[PDB]
């Protein structure tokens, strides 16, 4: 399994986690609802937009990801430091 | 190129975070004021 | 065009009064009311003069009002 943890700001974070920092579940990379945006994994494959899960594509502060809540875009996701 | 379109992708995720932001603000205010 | 499809978020006209008659205050100006929806903050948004505007997915558009009472408040925008 990918480690859970990121060194730095998580550009290279692979894991599963699926959740934002407030708790709210992901929406799947591959769905434009309830949001719609352009972070499609078909274009961007070395940035590995998989399922639901939080990741760092953008040198955002850390990985985040787009929530299933219609009132919430996108949040960061709490991705420990690795030690 | 790729690494550009993501960074507009993000200042754009940035501004509209922003302006979810200051609504939520604005409703707060009336029921703080009210 | 002086009409909206949806809420407004396209609404790029020049009413400048709230639903309850009260004039508009100016994006550009942070009297009576202080605000962080700065024009060149936000500039593709359109905060032009002080033009009833849907920026953030509100609702309807909206405009802070010159009543120091009274903060902001939706606007009357006729449907298309």
């Amino acid at each position: 399994p990918a480690e859970e943890c990121m060194h730095a700001s998580g550009e290279n974070y692979d894991g599963k986690i699926s959740k934002t920092m407030s708790g709210l579940e992901c929406q799947a990379w591959d769905s434009q609802s309830p949001h719609a945006h352009g972070y499609i994994p078909s274009k961007f494959p070395n940035k590995n937009l998989k399922k639901n899960y939080c990741r760092n594509p953008d040198r955002e502060l850390r990985p985040w990801c787009f929530t299933t809540d219609p009132n919430k875009r996108w949040e960061l996701c709490d991705i420990p430091r690795c030690t | 190129t790729a690494d550009a379109e993501l960074q507009r992708l993000k200042n754009e995720r940035h501004e509209e975070a922003e302006l979810e932001r200051l609504k939520s603000e604005r409703h707060d205010h009336d029921k703080k004021e009210a």
